[PDB]
């Protein structure tokens, strides 16, 4: 209010404004969420009733990571306001892929590794993001670091079946499409396979339900056999046939990853 | 096929 200098609207991008924290000129994003539009609510450690998004953001925002950090939040009469970290300079991964086309595998490896580490961090914090996609990934173009955003479709991580989902349908697995259910981890691995294909091919593999359930991955771009193999494994139709995060990260295609700064110097600067 | 965003 007096704490923040409010700049322009960032980015059908909800209501997120550029901001500067007054105390120390920190770049922030100021995200407004209408109470009437929130379906999932939770309670904080002290029983303050808040949107689930706030609960999940607090759980992941302790320490450094590839997750955007919630710095503060406020309740207003008809909304919640969320103060989030803002890297600068930044571009989201969707626009990056649109402008550059299919990524070199070296770059895709670095990015994909970082998303994997970020999603492991969420899972270690008891959080399932449920909307892993290029649009929800920011690239810090100077540091070469990726940041996961928008926990508005997320849930507490659990080992039992999920029967609700409001993420992005084209990144959702066939068990969701066909049966209206999924397990968190295996569904996340499906969406990571869609993302990896998107990176190395320049667009997602499936647009329609029939393609999602079909179990057929055609490569439009030149992609190494090892990368093709990892993608097809992540997109196994049967959830139990998909790799664990450990198996992904030990896959031959994932060896010799660049550091974020190396990535920035080679591909972004 | 146009590359497009997809809402949640
Ligand atoms: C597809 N979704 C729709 C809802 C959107 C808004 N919902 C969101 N939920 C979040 O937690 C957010 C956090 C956050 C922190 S910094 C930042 C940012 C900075 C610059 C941008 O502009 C660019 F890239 F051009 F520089 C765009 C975004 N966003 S944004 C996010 C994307």
């Amino acid at each position: 209010e007096s704490q923040y200098q409010v700049g322009p609207l960032l980015g059908g991008f909800g209501s997120v404004y550029s901001g500067i924290r007054v105390s120390d000129n920190l770049p922030v994003a100021i995200k407004h969420v209408e109470k009437d539009r929130i379906s999932d609510w939770g309670e904080l450690p002290n029983g303050t009733r808040v949107p689930m998004e706030v609960v999940l953001l607090k759980k992941v925002s302790s320490g450094f990571s590839g997750v955007i950090r919630l710095l503060d939040w406020f309740e207003r009469p008809d909304s919640f306001v969320l103060i989030l970290e803002r890297p600068e300079p930044v571009q989201d991964l969707f626009d990056f892929i649109t402008e550059r086309g299919a990524l070199q595998e070296e770059l895709a490896r670095s990015f994909f590794w970082q998303v994997l580490e970020a999603v492991r961090h969420c899972h270690n914090c008891g959080v399932l993001h449920r909307d892993i996609k290029d649009e929800n990934i920011l690239i810090d173009l100077n540091r070469g670091e990726l940041k996961l955003i928008d926990f508005g479709s997320g849930a507490l991580l659990k080992d039992t079946v999920y029967t609700d989902f409001d993420g992005t349908r084209v990144y959702s697995p066939p068990e969701w499409i066909r049966y209206h259910r999924y397990h968190g981890r295996s569904a996340a691995v499906w969406s990571l396979g869609i993302l990896l294909y998107d990176m190395v091919c320049g667009d997602i593999p499936f647009e329609h339900d029939e393609e999602i359930i079909g179990g057929q991955v055609f490569f439009r771009q030149r992609v190494s056999s090892e990368c093709q193999h990892l993608i097809r494994w992540c997109l196994a139709l049967r959830p139990s046939d998909r790799p664990t995060f450990e198996e992904i990260q030990n896959h031959p295609w994932m060896q010799d990853v660049l550091l974020p700064q190396e990535t920035a110097e080679i591909h972004l600067h | 096929r146009k590359r497009r965003r997809h809402p949640s």
